[PDB]
């Protein structure tokens, strides 16, 4: 929601480094969730 | 121009007498552009409505 909170303040008229890392941070989950899915089949 | 904002479109309009060469959406601000289909280039916002 915040997110998507931010995109609508625009179309109505120290923080970057963490915004930066939110690509990363997709990135990671999307990768991080593969191999969770790949862990629990095994066990 | 030079200042280019993305807003989401909430209405699509198609008709047969107006055909598939012409599209009519609705963007979240409040004006239309209309995307023609042409195989020359990919997509052309003709026409804006109510700018």
């Amino acid at each position: 929601r915040l997110l998507k909170e931010v995109k609508y303040f625009l179309l109505l008229r120290t923080a970057k480094d963490i915004y930066t890392k939110a690509e990363t941070y997709r990135t990671q989950i999307v990768a991080l969730d593969m191999i969770v899915d790949n862990y629990n089949h095994i066990k | 121009g030079e200042n280019e904002e993305i807003i989401g479109g909430t209405a699509l309009e198609y008709n047969v007498e107006a055909g598939p060469s012409k599209f009519l959406i609705g963007t979240e601000s409040g004006s239309i552009l209309t995307a023609n289909k042409k195989l020359k280039k990919p997509v052309e916002i003709t026409t804006r409505y109510g700018l």
